[PDB]
């Protein structure tokens, strides 16, 4: 549709070129260890408890 | 009167003092009252949870 509709110089074309070649920038996480960290801190403090009760 | 005969008083005094003063005193620290049992069903050294 874009290929056959457009009367202007080759610039679809060079669209989309830069379109199959982007890299969107897929966010990484930097988040999630920190809280895993928290949590097996958390079961080693529920843990003696439960061993006190 | 024979209770004035105080020939044998002494033999009033002795016993009665070995018995109102040693003897029977002797049997009511031996009837003792203990206080009756209510332990309360609520003694609890508790604390919230590690939070």
């Amino acid at each position: 549709y874009y290929k056959a509709n457009v009367a202007k110089a080759g610039l679809v074309d060079d669209f989309e070129k830069k379109f199959n070649a982007l890299k969107v920038p897929v966010p990484e996480d930097k988040y999630t260890a920190q809280v895993d960290a928290e949590e097996k801190e958390d079961v080693k403090s529920c843990a003696e408890w439960v061993s006190l009760s | 009167m024979p209770q004035l005969n105080t020939t044998v008083w002494p033999t009033m005094i002795t016993p009665m003092l070995l018995t109102l003063f040693l003897i029977t005193q002797l049997k009511m620290l031996n009837t003792n009252y203990h206080l009756p049992p209510s332990p309360k069903p609520m003694k609890m050294k508790n604390y919230n949870k590690p939070w």
